[PDB]
RNA sequence: GUAUGUCUAAAGUUAUGCUCUUAUUUACUAACAAAAUCAUUGAACUAG
RNA sequence: AAUCUCUUUGCCUUUUGGCUUAGAUCAAGUGUAGUAUCUGUUCUU
């Protein structure tokens, strides 16, 4: 099932995956970071 | 991947010095310049404003660069 | 936020500020999706 | 034709349903609210601690100013 | 579908809690697949 | 005067090996299959 508008509330699990992802990919690969999150976009992960 | 590497040292010409060469004739090595040269021996009062009332050694901030950017980016 | 507090949404709404909100805790049963 | 239309309608419905996480569930609104209301509880408690002694400040001031 | 790589195997004889049964979820991969509304027409076609 | 183990100091001893337009763009998919995987239930223990 497709997801055309992403977002919603940030859960703790998403924040923890984002932090682990940043520790690996740095802060200039937001698409690679967001790729680990199902409901958030690159720009939302950067924000 | 390790295939993408910086150069640790440049290849020395001493290696080629030991190789046995071939007889290829290169276009740029054909005869040319075969002889050496040698030296001898009221309308103006109604407005709110009016008269009635470098070089630096840094390309990215030189006026030349700024006017280049103003000219090519619009 | 501080300026507002110094001068003194709803179900089905879009939150424009979601990226600045506090994280929703993980309740002990993680959903299969997560 | 009626079948194919009804099934595209149902699958569109599933998509519209799947995107419901983008909105604030009542459980999200309540979760923020408690943080607001327990923040206001903290503010009340701290302010009560401050003014429960701020009124008595003058009585101790007089006692200390005696000697 | 390529580039490209690998294989091909006797004889032509060199002297001495933790799992299981099994019904699902999720991800990845598949030049596999002629899929019924929107006088019969995607149709042998796409590769760094 | 000679062992053994601690602790600090020193040594870092498997201790990020280039370049360009962050090199570029993408991350919506049916059936069946393949591989991994998940909950549960008995069973193993």
């Amino acid at each position: 099932v497709p997801i055309y508008v992403k977002g919603g509330v940030w859960t703790n699990v998403e924040d923890q995956i984002l932090k682990a992802a940043v520790q690996k990919y740095g802060t200039h690969q937001w698409s690679k970071v967001a790729s680990l999150l199902q409901k958030k976009t690159a720009r939302q992960s950067e924000l | 991947t390790t295939s993408h590497r910086p150069q640790l040292e440049a290849r020395s010409g001493a290696k080629a010095a030991a190789y046995t060469p071939t007889g290829i004739e290169h276009a740029r090595l054909l005869p040319g310049h075969t002889t050496l040269k040698y030296r001898k021996f009221s309308w103006r009062k109604g407005t709110a404003f009016g008269r009635h009332k470098g070089y630096i050694n840094d390309m990215t901030k030189s006026e030349y660069h700024q006017e280049f950017l103003h000219k090519h980016v619009r | 936020e501080r300026y507002n507090r110094l001068l003194e949404l709803k179900a089905g709404d879009i939150n424009p500020n979601a990226e600045t909100q506090m994280a929703r805790p993980d309740n002990g049963d993680l959903e299969d999706e997560e | 034709r009626s079948n194919a239309i009804s099934k595209q309608k149902q699958y569109n419905g599933l998509v519209r349903d799947r995107e419901s996480f983008t909105r604030l569930s009542k459980e999200d609104l309540e979760f923020y609210q408690k943080s607001k209301n327990e923040l206001l509880k903290k503010e009340k408690e701290l302010n009560n601690y401050l003014d429960v002694k701020a009124i008595n400040f003058e009585k101790k001031k007089k006692a200390l100013l005696m000697e």
